[PDB]
């Protein structure tokens, strides 16, 4: 639901590093389980282990991107003294593309990772400034 | 089956479909379901084969598991409220219901996996009465709820049947996937403007409507289901693959040609409720689906493929039974752009 | 909690087919999930309908279920205060059908028929 | 209150056991039935509370069209056995995405 | 009022047509056997309508003009180069026999169409079904390929599993040395070039493949060379035996009507012979392609539909 | 194949056509004159 | 003319483009056809739907 | 001199059942010509 | 705008009565013009298809296409040019009767309205 | 409650009658030693469906019958008759009640 982003939106950006680390990486987990629960239903690969074999690595995979992500720019934000900059996130995102593509064990999907993802969360900060909004309600 | 049993069932059929569009009860609406899918079901193993079969069980179960869970929406709706007229919902769990209910019975994403099936088992009449007139009732309904449908699960299920259709639409060579996989696509455009104006979404299905009664009836006449054996069709009747060439241009979005009315019109509609990512995604998404149009365009009529020596038999005939309003579907599907201010006659 | 009883075993009965063990052991509990609704349904005051539920449901189409598998391989307070009169209120609504649901019948005669050729037509088979 | 969230999950768990699909399309139609009887009680017993007289056809009504579907089901299964010698739900695979 | 759905609906019922004398005959025998003599009297003596063998220009007969168009705009194949080189370069031999088998399917829906259409039945020479054998014996002699038997395989499935079978086929039998005797005095320089085992084969075929599987849903009348001289007690023998083992009597009305909806509209009779299959005896190059069907239009009375071709002699265009 | 101009169907077009244009013509009269006396134009 | 513009440009834009929508659409489009997991995914997305946009 | 038309070669990559080969679908075959598969 | 439950509404009228105040487009109107020749497109597509002489094959078919085209297109018009009066109708009534989410902005001239300058350079 | 006691009843008896029945001879010693899937019988399993279902429909004419729209009803119960009659015929002309 709403409530994990809720968890995550109301720590302030630039303080507790930990408490945004761990609402990073409970999302992520979440994320990983979901997708873990379509890979299984549409591609049952060979048995019950391999199933929560498979959906054991999603998860985790999902989560420590999550966790480098929220860890990156949070200590970005502290450091660079600069709150509400994409800047941070971006680079949040980027090491959590980064962590992606360690462990796919591959160096174009880290680097192309780290590209596509540094934009994404920069996209995102931007987005929470501006007002942006994904899905709008029937104005008119 | 007989020619009277045939035009009963078919008229059967349109009967279901306005009893739903004209009742104010939610009993009768259910009703006029039921009947459409009974007699829907003849009409598709009119040609008796095991893939007709095939295709006849699958849409069955999904529609009759759809139909449950409409009467369940139904049931839980009077229950919060002694109501019976089809108005605004009353409760958020009976509307998620209605909307997971329709929207198995329109075929968006998540509950798409049944149109590419049903099409490529059924053949290409049955395949065009159910791409086309089978959505009439299921948007009526929609449209008629509208004030009531949360918007972001509308529009998660657009957005995804936009992606699922470009994306399904690279991988076919089969004519009937295709066309599954574009109905899925502007089904996709249709209900993510629901939420806003509803007029729009009764235009883009009157111009796909015409679309796609223009390429069956294209599809037809050139009695062709793959694409090599479009490919075949220059060399016979080069003035159907020319048509068939531009009427593709045109379900791609490609102005001036009449595809390229209900996507500006939506997203100009989008851009005044100040949503502005999701029309920009859902053109980038488009741009798949004129991809794969693009192909068939280069195998069937931009380039000449090898023939057969047999061929040459087929030019000393021509088609006995000549299809009435293709000429019309053709004009209406390349040449309304400049007609488009008439869209305020609420189509 | 009489109701509350019958209705812990009719979902007991449809966890137990809904398992989908032995299509015609599935039927068995099937069946028995009926009986147990048809029973809620007499015990909250609907004779005729639960009848109906009975006599339809389970002698027609659970049995041709079964016919066509063995072929092959908290209460008592929401209720009313006053009486009814000199006849019952369930039997007037239903017998309504016949002044009142002229559309009603119309349309269902007609899927009744239609569905007659319907099945003609579909096991036809050639 | 409670009988009526009994009902409802009923309904949820026959549902549930529609999409789980181990085998025997007869399965598949017999969850049908099951959903379509737990709509039965429900919609009878909120028009039986609420003394909704002219609703009480409601109920009938959908049982008929209910059976009629039942009915074409059946017919559809016996095709596809004829076809295959069996209702197994995995012979269905001629048609893809 | 041309045939359709509303034809059947108000009074077009084809079951009273029959009258117990329809009794569709295919004649088949060995090259150069007497069959057409025999056909033709059968014919005669019936009441039959008689169909001439089908040749490469069949269906140049049935169109426009009678007058047959030139080789490379209609069969693009000759039997004299199949006698000359029957092992030729350019596959010329799977040309032939494909363009044969198209034009018997041509035949024998046109056959069908007037049977069904007036009910007076029709006598034909090798139809679709016997047209196996000379695929056989050309495989046989190495003249053509497998994918070629192949390919020729698939399109027989798909077309003829859609018509109903002759309910009598009559065969002549010859022998070998004597039909050769027979094309030695016919004379014709490139029939004298025919081998023994081309013959052999075709009889094999014949004899193995053809007569017992018509023998399980037909009636067959084996007969030879002298017996086939008197007509008489062939009629005599048409008449004696009774089809009740055929899929005919199975057949009702709405049956016919489907089949006479197919049996017209050749376009859909010939749609499965033109399959994308490349084999390179009959597939053709875009170039070629272009040119043959650019010069197929400047033919007069192709350029547009039979009526409107002012060349021809067609008139009042603009309000046709 | 061999057919005549058929004159039944060329006479029903033409005076559809015919009878499209008068009625049109007529309607558009009307709707002039209405338009004029309720705005009291004319 | 070579590492630039006939292999990084062109990597870039256009060949990761074609790259991933390949991809995707071998993802979308390789289903076995069997309804066993298609209605499983529909269970699934039925029960996210009414624990996710509620 | 010519304009290069498609050739058999360039005309079989559309002949598949799908388009871009997968070890998974390299066994998928198209469906039949007719659309009717034997009864066995 | 979603004008479908306006008030005074008849439920399948294609043209009010109300309709009729409207002055009704000319015979010469260019959208006319252009629905006679999608009529006359397809007119010609009619011929190409059917294999006849794509210009002169059936005048009274093509006569007819054209008509057709016209006379549904006139109507169209007519429909359409009551529904944008209708709109208008109701915008202007509806800002005379809330004066007060309209108000009248007091006109200020350029002479005293102080605009930031940005060099190009 | 007086129902349920008399089908508890009747249930109780039948079970320890047909217990003792199958058990009484179970104590002495002693020696201790397909594909054909008829159509037609589907078919009248199905055609009695339909028509279970439009009895099912007919039921409530003792109740119909006190309305003061007697045109009305009568009409509809007519109607009801008629169409079932004519799926009867329907299934008698094109041969589904043949063996
Ligand atoms: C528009 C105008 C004109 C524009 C022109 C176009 C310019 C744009 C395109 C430029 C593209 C250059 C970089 C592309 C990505 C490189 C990775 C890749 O291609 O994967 C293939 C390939 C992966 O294949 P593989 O199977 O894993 O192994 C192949 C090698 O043989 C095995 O190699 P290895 O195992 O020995 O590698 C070990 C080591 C490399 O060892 C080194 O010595 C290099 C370290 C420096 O790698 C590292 O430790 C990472 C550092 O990656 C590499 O081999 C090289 C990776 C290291 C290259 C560093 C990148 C150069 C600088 C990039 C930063 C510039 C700005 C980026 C913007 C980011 C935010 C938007
Ligand atoms: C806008 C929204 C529109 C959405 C889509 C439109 C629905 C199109 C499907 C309707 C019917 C299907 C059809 O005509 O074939 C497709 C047709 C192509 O014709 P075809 O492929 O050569 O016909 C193949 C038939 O399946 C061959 O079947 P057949 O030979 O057995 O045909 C028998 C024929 C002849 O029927 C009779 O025999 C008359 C006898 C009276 C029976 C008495 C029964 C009373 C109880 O009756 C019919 O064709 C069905 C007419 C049903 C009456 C509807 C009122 O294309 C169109 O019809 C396009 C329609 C354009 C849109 C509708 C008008 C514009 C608005
Ligand atoms: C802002 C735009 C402004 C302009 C609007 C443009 C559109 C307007 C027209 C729309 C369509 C209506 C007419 C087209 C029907 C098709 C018939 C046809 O093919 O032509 C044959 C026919 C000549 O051939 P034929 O000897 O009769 O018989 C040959 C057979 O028909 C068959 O011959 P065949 O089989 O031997 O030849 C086969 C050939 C035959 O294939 C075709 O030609 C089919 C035609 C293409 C499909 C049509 C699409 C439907 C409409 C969409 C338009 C898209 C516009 C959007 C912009 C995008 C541009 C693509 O196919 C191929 O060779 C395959 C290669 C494909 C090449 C690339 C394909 C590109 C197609 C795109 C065409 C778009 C413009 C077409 C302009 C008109 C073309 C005739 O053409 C004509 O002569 C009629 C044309 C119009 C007649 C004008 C006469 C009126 C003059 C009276 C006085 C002047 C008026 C002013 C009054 C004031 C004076 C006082
Ligand atoms: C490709 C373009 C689409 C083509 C569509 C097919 C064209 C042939 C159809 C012939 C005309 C059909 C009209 C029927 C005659 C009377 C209709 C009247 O009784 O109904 C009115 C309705 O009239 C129709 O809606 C108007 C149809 C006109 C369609 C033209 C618009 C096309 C968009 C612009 C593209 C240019 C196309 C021009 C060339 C044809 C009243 O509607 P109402 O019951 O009160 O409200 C229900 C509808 N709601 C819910 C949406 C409000
Ligand atoms: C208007 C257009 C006509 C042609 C188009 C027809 C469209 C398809 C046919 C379906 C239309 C159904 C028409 C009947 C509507 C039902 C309502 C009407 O008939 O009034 C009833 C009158 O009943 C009539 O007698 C019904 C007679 C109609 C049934 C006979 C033939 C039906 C065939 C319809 C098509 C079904 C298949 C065709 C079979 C041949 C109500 O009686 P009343 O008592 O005042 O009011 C009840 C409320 N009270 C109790 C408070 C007083
Ligand atoms: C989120 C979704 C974003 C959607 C973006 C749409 C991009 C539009 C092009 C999509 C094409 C993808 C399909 C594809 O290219 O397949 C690879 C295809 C394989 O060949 P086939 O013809 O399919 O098979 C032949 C063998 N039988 O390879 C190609 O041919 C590549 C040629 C086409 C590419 C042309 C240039 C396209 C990219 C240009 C840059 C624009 C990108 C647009 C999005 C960028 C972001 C703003
Ligand atoms: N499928 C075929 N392949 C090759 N030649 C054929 C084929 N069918 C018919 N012919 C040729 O048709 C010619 C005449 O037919 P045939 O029955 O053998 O002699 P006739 O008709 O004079 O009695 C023969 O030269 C025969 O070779």
């Amino acid at each position: 639901a709403k409530t994990l982003l809720h968890k995550y939106s109301d720590i302030p950006e630039g303080t507790e590093c930990h408490r945004k680390a761990y609402a990073s990486t409970s999302i992520g987990g979440a994320t990983g389980l979901i997708v873990s629960a379509y890979s299984i239903a549409l591609k049952p690969p060979a048995s019950f282990l391999e199933g929560v074999a498979r959906t054991g690595r999603y998860t985790f995979t999902s989560a420590a991107i999550g966790a480098i992500f929220g860890l990156t720019s949070c200590i970005s934000a502290q450091v660079r003294e600069k709150p509400d900059d994409p800047l941070n996130y971006f680079i949040g995102g980027c090491a959590g593309g980064l962590t992606l593509g360690a462990r796919t064990r591959s160096y174009g999907i880290g680097a192309a990772a780290c590209a596509y993802m540094g934009l994404t969360a920069a996209l995102v900060k931007m987005g929470q400034l501006e007002g942006w909004q994904v899905f709008a309600e029937p104005k008119v | 089956m007989n020619p009277i049993i045939y035009t009963t069932l078919i008229m059967t059929v349109m009967s279901g479909t306005m009893l739903v569009m004209i009742s104010s009860h939610w009993l009768l609406i259910w009703i006029g379901f039921e009947m459409n899918l009974l007699a829907m079901i003849p009409v598709l193993m009119k040609n008796f084969n095991p893939r007709a079969t095939e295709a006849a069980t699958k849409y069955f179960l999904t529609q009759a598991t759809a139909s449950m869970m409409l009467m369940m929406a139904i049931i839980i709706n009077l229950l919060y409220s002694g109501q019976w007229t089809i108005t605004k919902m009353f409760n958020p769990v009976a509307m998620t219901m209605m909307t997971m209910a329709l929207a198995m019975k329109l075929g968006l994403s998540p509950f798409h996996f049944w149109v590419p099936e049903v099409t490529q088992g059924i053949s290409l009449q049955a395949g065009l009465l159910l791409l086309t007139w089978q959505k009439l009732a299921p948007l009526s309904v929609l449209c008629q709820i509208s004030q009531s449908i949360n918007p972001n699960l509308m529009l998660t299920m657009a957005m995804l049947s936009i992606l699922i259709g470009g994306w399904g639409g690279l991988n076919q060579t089969q004519l009937r996937k295709i066309m599954a996989y574009s109905s899925i696509a502007h089904m996709g455009w249709m209900t993510a403007v629901l939420p806003y104006n509803t007029t729009m979404t009764i235009l883009n299905l009157l111009i796909y409507i015409t679309m796609t009664l223009a390429m069956f009836m294209l599809l037809i006449h050139s009695s062709a289901t793959t694409t090599l054996s479009l490919s075949h069709t220059w060399n016979k009747m080069p003035v159907i693959t020319s048509l068939m060439m531009v009427t593709l241009l045109s379900m791609g979005g490609l102005p001036p040609l009449s595809g390229f009315m209900p996507k500006w019109m939506i997203i100009q509609e989008m851009t005044k409720n100040e949503s502005i990512i999701m029309p920009t995604l859902m053109a980038m998404t488009a741009l798949l689906n004129l991809y794969f149009y693009m192909r068939l365009a280069y195998s069937s009529s931009l380039t000449m493929f090898p023939s057969t020596n047999n061929m040459k038999m087929k030019w000393q005939f021509e088609h006995t039974k000549q299809m009435k309003l293709l000429p019309t579907m053709i004009v209406l599907s390349t040449l309304v752009l400049p007609m488009t201010p008439a869209l305020s006659s609420l189509n | 909690y009489i109701a509350f009883i019958l209705s812990t075993i009719f979902v007991i009965g449809f966890v137990g087919f809904s398992s989908k063990p032995s299509p015609i052991y599935g039927g068995l509990g099937l069946i028995v999930s009926g009986g147990v609704g048809c029973g809620i349904v007499l015990n909250f005051g609907g004779s005729f309908l639960g009848l109906m539920v009975f006599l339809i449901y389970l002698g027609g189409m659970l049995v041709v279920f079964g016919y066509t598998t063995a072929m092959a391989t908290g209460d008592w307070v929401i209720y009313d205060t006053g009486d009814s009169g000199f006849f019952s209120e369930e039997a007037m609504g239903i017998a309504a059908l016949y002044s009142y649901g002229t559309w009603l019948v119309i349309v269902t005669g007609w899927s009744l028929l239609i569905g007659v050729v319907v099945i003609m037509e579909i096991t036809r088979g050639n | 209150p409670l009988v009526y969230m009994n009902i409802i999950m009923a309904f949820a768990i026959a549902l549930a056991g529609l999409l789980m699909y181990r085998s025997h399309l007869m399965s598949s139609l017999l969850c049908l039935e099951g959903m379509m009887l737990s709509l039965f009680i429900m919609s009878t017993l909120i028009i039986l509370n609420t003394h909704f007289t002219l609703a009480n056809m409601m109920p009938i009504i959908l049982l008929v069209f209910a059976a009629c579907e039942a009915a074409l089901g059946l017919s559809l299964l016996v095709m596809v056995s004829n076809t295959y010698g069996t209702d197994y739900v995995q012979n269905l695979n001629l048609l893809q995405c | 009022l041309q045939y359709g759905p509303l034809a059947f609906v108000l009074g077009e019922r084809t079951t009273r047509k029959l009258t117990e004398t329809s009794k569709v005959i295919t004649v088949d025998g060995n090259i150069c056997s007497g069959k057409g003599r025999l056909a033709r009297e059968i014919a005669e003596k019936l009441g039959l309508r008689h169909f001439p063998e089908a040749g490469i220009h069949y269906a140049d007969s049935t169109t426009g003009d009678g007058k047959p168009l030139d080789v490379q705009l209609s069969g693009n194949c000759s039997l004299e180069k199949f006698y000359d080189d029957p092992k030729s370069n350019d596959g010329n031999s799977y040309r032939l026999q494909s363009w044969l088998y198209a034009s018997r399917l041509l035949q024998y829906a046109d056959a069908l169409e007037h049977l069904l259409s007036t009910g007076q039945g029709v006598v034909l020479e090798r139809s679709i079904y016997s047209d196996f054998v000379f695929l056989e014996a050309m495989y046989r002699q190495g003249f053509i390929r497998k994918q070629c038997v192949e390919h020729y395989n698939e399109v027989k499935k798909v077309t003829a599993c859609e018509y109903l079978p002759p309910h009598v086929v009559v065969y002549v039998d010859v022998p070998v040395p004597e039909i050769q005797s027979r094309i030695q005095k016919k004379g014709n320089p490139h029939e004298m070039k025919i081998t023994a085992a081309y013959l052999q084969d075709i009889e094999n075929a014949y004899k193995k493949t053809f007569l017992p599987e018509m023998s399980e849903k037909c009636e067959v009348l084996q007969y030879s060379a002298r017996e086939a001289e008197d007509a008489e007690k062939v009629v005599e023998d048409i008449e004696y035996l009774k089809c009740d083992k055929g899929p005919w009597p199975d057949q009702d009305d709405r049956t016919f009507h489907r089949l006479r909806m197919l049996v017209q509209n050749k376009l859909e009779v010939l749609n499965y012979t033109t399959i994308p299959v490349y084999l390179p005896e009959i597939t053709i190059g875009a170039h070629q392609s272009d040119r043959v069907f650019q010069k197929f239009t400047e033919l007069p009375g192709r350029k547009y539909s039979p009526g409107y071709n002012e060349d021809v002699g067609d008139k009042w265009i603009w309000l046709k | 194949p061999h057919g005549s101009p058929d004159w039944l169907k060329v006479g029903l077009t033409l005076g559809t056509s015919v009878f499209l244009w008068i009625y049109l013509i007529k309607q558009h009269k009307e709707d002039v004159l209405e338009y004029k006396r309720r705005n009291g134009l004319e | 003319s070579s590492l630039l513009d006939l292999i990084w440009l062109e990597t870039i834009l256009p060949k990761t483009t074609s790259f991933i929508q390949m991809k995707m659409s071998i993802m979308v489009s390789n289903q076995k056809g069997l309804i066993k997991l298609y209605f499983l995914s529909f269970l699934i997305t039925i029960m996210i739907s009414m624990t996710l946009f509620n | 001199a010519r304009q290069w038309q498609p050739d058999v070669e360039w005309a079989e990559q559309f002949g598949g059942a799908v388009m871009y080969p997968t070890k998974e679908t390299a066994h998928w075959k198209p469906p039949p010509w007719n659309d009717v598969d034997p009864p066995k | 705008t979603m004008m479908s439950g306006r008030p005074g509404r008849v439920p399948l009228q294609f043209l009010p009565n109300e309709a009729r105040s409207l002055p009704p487009p000319k015979l010469t109107d260019p959208r006319l013009v252009y629905m006679g020749f999608l009529g006359y497109c397809s007119g010609l597509i009619d011929n190409a298809i059917r294999r006849r002489p794509v210009v002169s094959a059936g005048l009274h078919r093509q006569l007819l296409y054209v008509t057709s085209f016209v006379f549904f297109g006139y109507y169209l018009l007519k429909r359409q040019d009551y529904m944008y009066a209708l709109r208008d109708h109701d915008m202007f009534a509806y800002v005379k009767s809330h004066p007060e989410d309209f108000p009248e902005k007091d006109k200020k001239t350029y002479g005293e309205i102080l605009e930031e300058f940005h060099p190009v350079r | 409650m007086n129902i349920m006691l008399t089908l508890l009843t009747n249930v109780t008896l039948a079970s320890l009658l047909v217990l003792i029945a199958f058990w009484l001879p179970q104590l002495n010693a002693y020696s201790e030693k397909r594909l054909p899937f008829s159509m037609k019988f589907f078919l009248v399993a199905i055609t009695f469906l339909l028509f279970d279902l439009e009895i099912a429909l007919l039921l409530p004419l003792p109740w119909a019958s006190q309305t003061n729209n007697l045109k009305t009803m009568l009409t509809m119960a007519l109607f009801l008759l008629i169409l079932l009659a004519a799926s009867l015929a329907y299934e008698w002309t094109q041969k589904g009640l043949e063996w």
